[PDB]
């Protein structure tokens, strides 16, 4: 895709392209699939971020089908060590780990767009399980402590029992926007 | 050029005296102005105007440093960087 | 592709053709709506309204359609942002295409006079494997989809549910002025 | 392929352009190879772009096309129709399928071909595919007929001919010389120099 | 491949345009003709009585994309002159004689091939499509034959023969031929 | 992936990680690869020539990857005379846990809910050709294998013992347990 | 590859370290022989005459062949313009690369004590499909460059073209010393 | 991948990382040595030696191998060179990445404490298909290959070449102690 160049006019003028633009005033987007590289680069700038201006919110703007959990803990651990707050936006959709990270947005700052759709689902596979055995059960029980550690800091995010959220992820469970913010997932729901 | 429009066309200047910095008021109104320079990137701009030309089909193209100093006009000097308030100034191009 | 260079006048600025129509507040949606491409609509649409939050934005539509979720990232930001978004279809608005363009301001969404704008009920928003429970939450989750689509284009087109149950059904072809005749598009231009 | 750069001459200084942008800056568009979405979108931004620069100049919109996709030839159509400015239109190497409908959109007067040029004209192919059931199928079918009957008709307009005409002429691949398509009424002029 | 440099900044093709020399090297497509339409457009303009050097190593490609060279050659007013570097064959060939009478030259060791065309397009569909295309792809080769021949200041008879299978010749049989005029050495 | 571009005031444009770089932030991300090792290495080569002394923090999101590219970092980072910090995000597994565990002991750090995996190495090369190249490849990963225990069992003050049992399969660990192993010194909170 | 960058102390100008060595009047051909390599090579040739007519151009060759039409491209560009030039093997200089070793001017022709140069008849310069009549032509064009290659490579060579024949029958591999006892090169390199 | 981009005082000059290494007579050669990969190295050895003939150029290898005409190119520019060539193994230095660790100059070739350096004969310096006559050529030049770079690997370890026939028939992995005790390095770094 060919990204639009925007003037930023200041002290001069200075070209941009439009994320780097839209960077300037702290926003940061998740778009797509999370990676460990889509992942480190909302690091770089959630770190970055944190540099420039400790206090003024950060704005985390997601569009995310899920992607990799340990790209996602990154972006998640990194949320929660810099000061500043991150407000989370989900715009279109916020499935799995962009689920997950919509939730992790400072509480009362997590919004949604009114027709953005919202998935929490127990985790896949977050590797293959082949070999031996042997090789299997250690696969399977890292699995299930990633699945009770998604599901405890979802839980937590949510104000909700442990319980609730193992009921909830055990298959793809569908949110409306509405529904996100009775769950918990979501604070607010933005229209203009 | 801004500052020396007022000078070339009749004003009066206030100079010191002929001592250390009452000073003496100088009428220029008839006081001649003879300004000269090597304008070096002169003939390109006379060159672009004389031979402009088109590029492409419909269009049609034009052929191709003492010819074109013989002619030049405001036109070019304005492009080159001297201001229309000034170049009326300077009535005779030699 | 190779995307022309042009040069504003102002000292001088170039761009690239498509940085110069943004400049214009001219945001196109060309060819499948994708995260990608959505999240750029999104990225000027956001952008023109700091510019300006008073002036029109002008949303050049040329596409098949796309992802349901992408599209209505556009159309939540359309109608979130204070500037009024006119919509234009050049070629063709189909699917969300159509969605986006009937999503314009009432009474500047337009048409060109030989573009077609099609409407249709969504295909799979994504597959439908695993278990027969699997199955039944994606198929719930699309009649979901299916029905906001036909309560918001029946919001856009000023028509019954009813009637976008049925011409959504299959496939809908309209001529700029069948659209019109619809509630897609108010005008039609011509010069 | 490696586009050349061209330096244009202003006051004291210089331009770099690639020489497409430097064409550009003369009011000639190209449209080269398939008509596609992407390709289509940049010859619409390029006449946007000119009429705003000069409304009243001529556009000169040269065509090397096989054809391509008709949604994305009538994005172009409909764009040349509706600016201001003249669009005349030149056939270099083909004008096929929808390139020969935008060459023949030139304005009237203006639509040119280079002497060996080669233009042809036929009825559309599939707009898109027809699975699905006979419903489906039917219903691809009847927008495909749509858009036969209107690119014969805005064809007869073009050429002053009756549609009867053009649905004859164009039910198989119908190659023409700039000499035929000039007799045809597809341009109006064959350059030579 | 890294295209070097040269002292503004050019790279080398862009230097050597400045010069007025356009390059038609590997085959004739769409896009690769009309580079060279925009640069024999744009150096017609730079200066319309200077002569335009096209130097041609091709082994052929499209014939309607070589008619786009073709016609802009013939239009612009400036002369073209032509040299064959390593090979000229099939539309290359032809550029090569289609440059200025006089003006056309090829190195010592370049090889040219004329030949009629091949396939301008499949020739599939039903028995009607087949023999629409088989007449168009005739036509071409009777307007490629007509236009060597009037290169060459031959007989039609003798490129219709000539060009019957692939016929290599020497910058030498190209010059007696008639398709050059000139072989350059030094 | 758009890299973007931020303003350093001093203006400079950087790419967001020239601009980390600046900071004395180098990321190894993804899988260790001769030059994704190499760029770790230039850039951990130029830090010391900016500042000898100050730390030089190394950001590790990584499952792994090739031994001997690994062992590249692994030796610039013990050569050069500045610290090097360690930082697991996401993962650290493999060759990424080891470089973990290769920093400044002190200064090796984890997030909260990162995931730091440790096991033997797998091949580092196929064992095909006539069984006396079988046994020679065999051979040689095998005094791989002992030479990262040792070094493991180095940074985290284990016996060696301790790490042959460890390293046997896939062994996963919270920060925490990666924090009582050996293999980071603090995990960081805010 | 990422191709360094070096400064040019003069003010300053930072170049690509190729266009820094062209400027030195050093020309590279690595790798194959192709019309793209091939042309590259000539416009540098070209270039580096109209700088300096007077100047010898260094040619360094490390390419295991390629085209011919491509290599005599070069060829007769090295033979054309005024200024001799010297060509240096780096690593290998076979088949036509062989050639364009020992097409540079006498004299001036080196290598590297460790490099390979090979010469050979040529291969394919083209299938030899289609029909008995068509492959007749093809076989006859073949051993006309054959004939061609191996009458140029004597004459560089100063041996006689029965020579060369026997030698280019089969793969002929040649160290520095055997290559300048053939007559391919003049002299090696060392310090 | 990203190269990063740092910043050299001096005014100020915007570099990439390996541009700015360059700047300090670093020369990397990493993974796999082909005709492009050491062209580069080749380019930066010499234009190194004309920024200054005197001062030491560092080269740092972490190489599994590659062509063998492509390292000698390396190699023979490296002996050519009027500057001292200083050889460091990082990672590895495998197959003709040791054979150029070990043509360092003698006295300062370096390995890092837990490199890899490993020794061997060629394989496949190209296929061996067509006639019996042809497999023999290739056969025989593949021997003479072979011989050659025993005799010079020989050269370097200060070893006979019987030493150096034994220690290449199969591959032969050494620490960077090994490698200093057979000769293919002169010291190991630690700090």
């Amino acid at each position: 895709y060919l990204v639009p160049t925007v003037i930023e006019q200041s002290g001069g003028e200075r070209a941009f392209d439009i994320y780097s633009r839209l960077l300037k005033e702290r926003i940061v987007f998740l778009v797509g699939p999370v990676t460990d590289e889509s992942a480190n680069l909302v690091v770089a700038q959630l770190l970055f971020l944190e540099s420039e201006n400790p206090d003024k919110d950060i704005f985390f703007y997601i569009n995310s089908p899920g992607g990799s959990v340990t790209a996602g803990m990154s972006i998640y651990d990194t949320m929660n060590f810099i000061k500043p707050d991150v407000s989370t936006l989900c715009l279109g959709q916020a499935a799995s780990m962009g689920a997950f990270l919509l939730s992790a947005g400072e509480k009362g700052k997590r919004f949604a767009l009114p027709n953005s759709r919202i998935m929490i689902h127990q985790p896949l596979i977050s590797g293959g399980l082949g070999g031996q055995a042997s090789d299997i059960e250690i696969h399977a029980r890292e699995l299930l402590k990633i699945k009770e550690k998604l599901n405890r800091l979802m839980a937590k995010h949510c104000d909700r029992d442990l319980a609730d959220l193992e009921r909830d992820t055990d298959r793809d469970n569908f949110m409306s926007a509405e529904e996100a913010k009775e769950y918990g997932l979501i604070d607010q729901i933005l229209e203009n | 050029q801004q500052a020396l429009l007022k000078l070339i066309e009749g004003t009066v200047a206030s100079v010191p005296p002929q001592g250390g910095r009452e000073f003496i008021n100088v009428d220029t109104t008839n006081i001649l102005f003879i300004c000269g320079g090597a304008f070096a990137g002169l003939e390109k701009v006379i060159r672009q105007r004389t031979e402009k030309g088109g590029i492409g089909f419909g269009a049609s193209v034009h052929s191709k440093i003492t010819k074109l100093f013989g002619i030049v006009e405001p036109e070019d000097l304005i492009k080159f960087g001297l201001i229309p308030e000034l170049i009326g100034r300077l009535p005779v191009i030699a």
